């Protein structure tokens, strides 16, 4: 509705093509988009009730594609809780978030708490999907080394999901609607000042 | 803690036509909530220095000069104070004076498309 008594704002990043995009429009509108179109940036809002009140939740999709780093931090400002994402079906991605995901959200916005996210999880079990990564030894990645990767890299924790099937789709941002909200302290000492 | 399914869902912004545009350029969209909320953001007069056909001139601008606090434009984070404005869907501003384009972004507000040139911060 009109008035929320809360602003979240979730920021999502993570490498081209892993599912940002799909992932934040199955959430919101429960259509997964037809074919993929690069994102540059996007900015969208719902209300989720939370406790029986209106709570705005400002999503902010950015780009996988380098070819635009240079506007990617203009998300960054006044962020709640960051949203990491690779696709479990590739391993790029994954080494990805520990090269070069992490290390920009974390330069810019020391203090914001970010969830590692899975996506595609659908793929795990698709046929040119695991060919394909054989085809040059290469298997998806495990709900197990997927959460080492988030305790090492300090992430609040880490879920997966699968925008095509919803599968474990709402609570990855309940999580991180949560990971804005339970912090023991104030939340202005956890939004990203830039 | 019960968290309920998204609702009233709607685009606020985003950066368009990249690609197409000078990287010294940014066209961003605006898709206020309700016709009776403001965008958020002044302008002003001012001047832009700029290579013309005869030379090096000071020309007319239009400059963003403040951001209301809380407001749409300040929360998207895509128009901060200096930028100079150049265009509002499809419009350029230099044969514009400052209440025409003033006019322009109110009569554009429910969709608006505003060409900037961001202001640089010092590092
Ligand atoms: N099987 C399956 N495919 C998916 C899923 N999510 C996304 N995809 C695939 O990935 C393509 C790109 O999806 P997209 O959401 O636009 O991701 P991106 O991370 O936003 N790309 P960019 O960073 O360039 O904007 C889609 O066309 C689709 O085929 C999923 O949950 N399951
Ligand atoms: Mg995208």
């Amino acid at each position: 509705g009109a008035m929320g008594i809360q602003t979240i704002k979730c920021v999502v990043v993570g490498d081209g093509a892993v599912g940002k995009t799909c992932l934040l429009i199955s959430y919101t509108t429960n259509k997964f988009p037809s074919e993929y179109v690069p994102t540059v940036f996007d900015n969208y809002a719902v209300t989720v009730m939370i406790g029986g009140e209106p709570y705005t939740l400002g999503l902010f999709d950015t780009a996988g594609l380098e070819d635009y780093d240079r506007l990617r931090p203009l998300s960054y400002p006044q962020t709640d809780v960051f949203l990491v994402c690779f696709s479990v079906v590739s391993p790029s991605s994954f080494e990805n978030v520990k090269e070069k995901w992490v290390p920009e959200i974390t330069h810019h916005c020391p203090k914001t708490p970010f969830l590692l996210v899975g996506t595609q999880i659908d793929l795990r079990d698709d046929p040119s999907t695991i060919e394909k990564l054989a085809k040059n030894k290469q298997k998806p990645i495990t709900p197990e080394t997927a959460e080492k990767l988030a305790r090492d890299l300090k992430a609040v924790k880490y879920v997966e999901c699968s925008a095509l099937t919803q599968k474990g789709l709402k609570n990855v941002f309940d999580e991180a609607i949560l990971a804005a909200l339970e912090p023991p302290e104030p939340k202005k000492s956890r939004r990203c000042v830039l | 803690i019960v968290i309920s399914m998204p609702q009233d869902f709607r685009p606020v912004s985003s950066i368009i036509d990249v690609d197409i545009l000078p990287e010294t350029h940014r066209r961003v969209r605006l898709c206020k909530y309700g016709t009776e909320k403001p965008l958020g953001f002044y302008i002003r007069d001012g001047s832009s220095v700029r290579v013309t056909p005869h030379g090096l001139e000071k020309v007319p601008g239009i400059f963003i000069s403040r951001l209301v606090p809380g407001g749409l434009a300040q929360s998207t984070g895509l128009l901060a104070v200096n930028d100079e404005v150049l265009e509002v869907n499809g419009i350029e501003v230099s044969g514009k004076s400052l209440d025409q384009v003033t006019d322009m972004m109110i009569a554009n507000s429910r969709n608006l498309i505003i060409t900037v040139r961001p202001a640089n911060q010092r590092n």
